[PDB]
């Protein structure tokens, strides 16, 4: 927290089964 | 703290020309609308030195009672740049004859 | 008919300012402005396309009687020959009389002209034109 | 007679109309319109051979007195300062008030300069005027 | 004294045509043309030793009370907007009404600028200039 | 009421002279007064950063009957001819008869035209415009 | 502008001789003299 | 008068297009040619026997008011620095607006430069000098 | 004054014939002829003692407001590219109108350079400059 | 008309930016960018049948009027004698000015010349000519 | 508005000084700078690969109008004939007339040229274009 | 204002002595004197370490309208032919026209160039550029 540096329209759908990530969202 | 000195140095100067305008006493007048009205052309003149980004007019009011008026505004302060990170990724590709 | 209830401004309610100080025996105020709006043409149609906003032209000419004493010069608001390049930038409002309430405001007038007559039996009167960073109103 | 029988119009009729709200007191109106009409000459002969057109140009400019609310800078059309930039395009008409019947459109305005006139013992005065992108004509 | 036989021609005798069709209630209609006349100098002397003629121009205006319907807008002579250049060239006459006889004519007139007017309580008017090809009178 | 209580000056009670001297059946003067007064413009704003002075400039004029003696060229100060050449730098002033007091001060007048009018039944007429190097507010 | 404003109903007077009891008041030219400003950041 | 019925191309009839694509808000499209054309002269004779052509030289240039967007840049035609390598043959035509027939042909051009101003209170605008291989045209 | 007794030749009374047809709406012809004219000097002797003719340098030049078809280039007399080529000898001649009796003419001549010009809003400009082998007249 | 949807860039909507600051009171900025394009000819065949690309003479110019301090040389820009040597590559961008997304960049400019210029009266303006290594951009 | 409070330099806030002497009635100081950039380009790229400097250049004009007295021969700066061989290097400064601080100098100066123009009803004026080895500056 | 007094010379106030005589009805004069400075440059450093002094490039221009007799050829100071030959040396003052003090004197004027204008209506005109060994001056 300190300041430091360190190294189109259409929107698109997409809804299926795979593993990760919360149910329902 | 540099915050807090631009603000020392810009309430200063605008307590400092509050004076001579209204608080020279001349008389009473000179009503709430022009107070008002002040306010804004200063704010306009520190907009022009880019000194506060800039301000909203509408939400400026002004009351006053007897030989006091009492004032509310807002400013947006030039707003500062705290942190950047950078994420560095290495990838290769043949170079060929 | 009663100053509170007409729907029109008129010479005779309103009240000149001037560094919070009220105009004495102002006897006209025009304010001009300009857009220098032009037309965008293309080859192949006759009519613009759109307009577009160039730049900001800003004046104001008050005509006042001159004052036996606190006319323009005596008051500091203008000044002959050397004075007025120590002279700050000034500010100009219009308000109604009755609620001492600002109509428009002229935020930071500077002379441009000044124009004064004497006559023969007949009052002495002068003429002088500003010009301004920016108008506005609120409130 | 009647205004249901006389075969002209009139400024007693006639309303004024502009982004979808009728204008309370406008005293006057002008419409320019112009189209480059240029003479094709020759070697040959005096007269010309034939006109043409080259580059459509109109004008709008309306008159109204300052009224105590909802003039053009408090009613948010052309104004004064920064808030030019800010005004999009907005459409003006001509109406008859006996039917509501439109005269003509002016399509797409946009402003070009406003005068406010303030004279003792004179009621205040207003003149805007507009450039446009379309007239037409309908009913 | 009586129409037949006065010797000077005036508004009241003279009625004005276009397309074949008489023009309602015009209030005027001036026609400027110039022969851009030049005078032929000599070093030698003072004076030209003749006139040429240089180009023919050729100007007309009308001026006409806005009719409620069949103004030259809605009887096609004039447009608005993107409309003229789908218009073709029009020729006007003037003619003596006792007789329907041709005075002068604008061969194939052709619109320059178009003015209107508007308001308060008073007579909505219009005004057209056209350009012409020739102009000439037989019989 | 009295010239010891009006607020405003008039031509009634304001006297002129010039070189030390007042000046007999004086009609009327004329004192315009600029400054350049210039717009400092830029790119990414559409308004004025500030407004500037950069050449001063002023004239005055003045009307007078024609005197039948001590005119202005039988007088000594602006005149006709050659003698222009030595016509030295000259002041006027504008003074209040009623105290002799200094209203303004025209510092280092010279002549730039002289206009005598002379019309069938009427009185002869003069109007001579000078610049000047300053005014001065005084008293 | 010598003075604020002033009653025009409330003058009263009596008189009997030299005597002339005089009635008046007057709105005194008040003078400004306090400001009280509440200064806010946002964003 | 109208469209269909003149016999001289105006600004308005025209439409150029450049990469199979019509340009919006160009301006002028010149376009020179140079044959070399110098005829042998001939010891024994004042006056040249035939003229020949030498090389041809062909260029277009083309002006732009700069779009917010499909600028010259992002319509691929111009580049900056080293890219221009990359580039192709582009290719351009002028074409009745009226009838989206061809009157000419570029077949194969490349840019000389790309000249750019923005200026106080003005619209920028690009301009492009290209030079061309051969013009032609059918119908 | 009239066309039967001036002394002068005009642009009304010429007409400019290519190829046994009228050129149509030219704007201008301008032609230089040019000998290269020297005078030989000597020793001893400061001042040339006779001038000599070194080239018969002869042009003309063709300013024109672009038909909507039969241009120079669609009726076969300008060119593009290779078609310079086949483009044999064209003749040219000036013509005095009323009796086309000739002015002067020009045996052969041949392209140097070819410019059309289109603009915003204007008339459509060409302009081709001709190299002849030799100008010549018979009354 | 608005900036929000207007479809040209202007001399209002750009910001000039160099080594992250913004210019102040700049009047012009142009940019001439020339690839030395030339065809190659041929023996047998006229004209050329292909371009090429020589050097990229790439230059921008910034005028300027002399802000009272911190001017070029005063802040770190410009310079003067043999402080020309120490004054490493400088970068400029031209920006759009409500988002701040580049327009276009120029990667290291160099300094040509610098003219500094005080006339009578009028405002003190500065010339800078900046020749670089390659213009570039990034949407 | 005033003075001390503008921030761009006007013609009134500059003074000339040259040999520790303020000058009277100049007119413009032009100073122009050269330092001869010209990047080194290399086969197998067509861009340059750094800009780099050739030769320093500097010129300083100065114009005037011609005093009875202390003109720039008086003064010394120029002359006439062989006696220029005599002279020294003259010494130039620009300053601030509101405070008399240097904004930049001028270390050392020799005369190109001295011309001169005297013409009917006009001003005579001395014209002087320095050129000069150095310029730097402080405070 | 007054020639006693004035610090500036003018038109009005100089003559131009020419053999001992006063040149009449010219309308200007003008001298320019180039020394052809050049500054001396070095390897290892880019500025200029000394200027020097090359070729005295003397010349005066005179511009005159011609007297109906004599002129310039007539009254023997300009040449025609090998009357240029027998010209010897001509000597020019520039004379202050009181007290007839030289300003500036010419030793040893030759021609380089005349020009004699006549025109249609207008005055006659005369020019003549002279060069010079030395030009020189005594308070």
């Amino acid at each position: 927290t300190r300041p430091h540096a360190s190294i189109s329209e259409k929107v698109f759908c997409l809804i299926g089964q795979a593993e990760g990530g919360e149910p329902n969202t | 703290m540099a915050v807090g000195e631009a603000n020392d140095f810009l309430v200063s100067e605008l307590k400092v020309q509050l004076e001579d305008q209204f608080i020279g006493t001349r008389t009473i007048n000179t009503s709430a609308s022009i107070i008002k009205d002040f306010i804004q052309s200063y704010l306009g003149r520190k907009k022009r030195d880019n000194e506060i980004q800039d301000f909203p007019a509408e939400d400026v009011q002004v009351i006053v009672e007897g030989n006091e008026a009492r004032i509310s505004m807002t400013v947006y302060p030039i707003r500062s740049f705290k942190k950047i990170s950078v994420s560095l990724v290495y990838k290769q590709q043949t170079l060929q004859a | 008919a009663s100053e509170a209830k007409q729907t029109v401004h008129t010479g005779n309610t309103v009240l000149l300012m001037i560094k919070g100080k009220p105009v004495g025996r102002a006897q006209s105020a025009s304010g001009q402005r300009e857009y220098g709006t032009t037309g965008v043409y293309e080859i192949g149609s006759i009519m613009p396309q759109e307009h577009v906003y160039l730049r900001y032209e800003g004046t104001i000419t008050v005509e006042r009687l001159r004052m036996k004493k606190e006319n323009f010069a005596d008051l500091g608001y203008a000044s002959l020959g050397e004075e007025i390049l120590k002279k700050d930038i000034i500010d100009i409002l219009v308000v109604d009389n009755l609620t001492k309430q600002v109509i428009i405001s002229y935020h930071g007038c500077s002379a441009n002209n000044y124009n004064e007559t004497w006559q023969t039996n007949e009052i002495v009167t002068e003429e002088i034109e500003f010009s301004y960073l920016t108008a506005s109103d609120k409130a």
